[PDB]
């Protein structure tokens, strides 16, 4: 889900 | 293997699977029944490890059970036990009829009383008080990770990101600024997350920061912007959100203080009667 992401 | 320190091995003859009620990271989630040693029968959630699992998947699956089993509290999901000596490997937890809190509240927009919502929130805070007393930082505290039972009692779940306080992808919308900036995770970063949950609950499961770019959620919060008061939100509860969202983590309340605050509101319901034009969607301060 778009709820968890890295920082880009 | 390592999980038996904190998990009872169950006899699979005591487990009846009724229905596949979902799909988890590691295999399906089912509901069913567990016959206890006393011959009492209870409803349970049954998580199964997928056929053809990797050793890594097994360790991650059971590891979350190992953490959950360390907690015995009415507002933390209860681990009944595991099945490892037969396959599929299983994790059996207490049944929560109303599922995840965010999904539940979305079905009932504006249908509960403020005191009912405060009850939910107090239970969440009470579970977090215990988790933090035990030295764990959850790191994923969000309404989707709170489960709610037939009597509206709310319980902390999903210990996948949890770890002991000791010397990859993050839930950005729920994470404190310092934890985003440099991975400074503390019980005070869980208090930040709790403030977000408080907003989710009072918003009946609206998404925090709606569909803002992750980059803009990070920048905006860092600049001092905060989610705005939910419609008809008691002043006392919006203030609690703002306090949970203090830039300086040392100025946030402890979970014990949060529990105390909510208890006062429950005990003086008239408190909740005082209720909340700006240049932006997020509110500065």
């Amino acid at each position: 889900w778009d709820n968890y992401e890295f920082i880009w | 293997q390592t999980v038996h320190e904190f998990a009872k091995e169950l006899d699979a003859t005591n487990i009846s699977i009724d229905k596949v009620v979902g799909a988890g990271e590691f295999g399906e989630v089912c509901s069913g029944r567990l016959k206890l040693p006393s011959k009492k029968e209870i409803s349970v959630a049954i998580k199964t490890l997928k056929v053809g699992y990797t050793e890594k998947q097994r360790r991650d699956f059971l590891g979350e059970a190992s953490i959950m089993g360390q907690f015995d509290h009415p507002n933390i999901i209860r681990l009944e036990g595991v099945v490892t000596k037969s396959k599929p490997v299983m994790i059996v937890t207490e049944y929560m009829e109303n599922g995840s809190l965010d999904s539940f509240l979305r079905k009932h927009d504006a249908q509960f009383t403020v005191i009912q919502l405060v009850g939910m929130l107090r239970g969440i805070a009470s579970g977090m008080k215990y988790l933090s007393d035990m030295g764990y930082v959850h790191r994923d505290l969000a309404a989707r990770n709170i489960l709610i039972n037939s009597n509206l009692v709310c319980k902390v779940s999903d210990f996948g990101l949890s770890r002991v306080l000791e010397d990859g992808k993050i839930p950005i919308r729920w994470t404190s600024p310092e934890a985003i900036a440099y991975r400074k995770f503390t019980s005070a970063s869980d208090v930040w997350s709790y403030g977000i949950v408080l907003w989710e609950v009072m918003s009946y499961g609206e998404r925090p920061y709606w569909e803002m770019s992750n980059q803009d959620v990070i920048k905006a919060v860092d600049e001092g912007y905060r989610l705005p008061p939910p419609m008809d939100c008691p002043a006392a509860l919006y203030q609690l959100m703002l306090d949970c969202w203090q830039k300086d983590r040392n100025n946030r309340p402890k979970f014990e203080q949060i529990v105390s605050i909510l208890d006062k509101l429950i005990r003086n319901p008239g408190s909740l009667k005082i209720i909340t034009a700006r240049p932006s969607n997020l509110l500065l301060d």
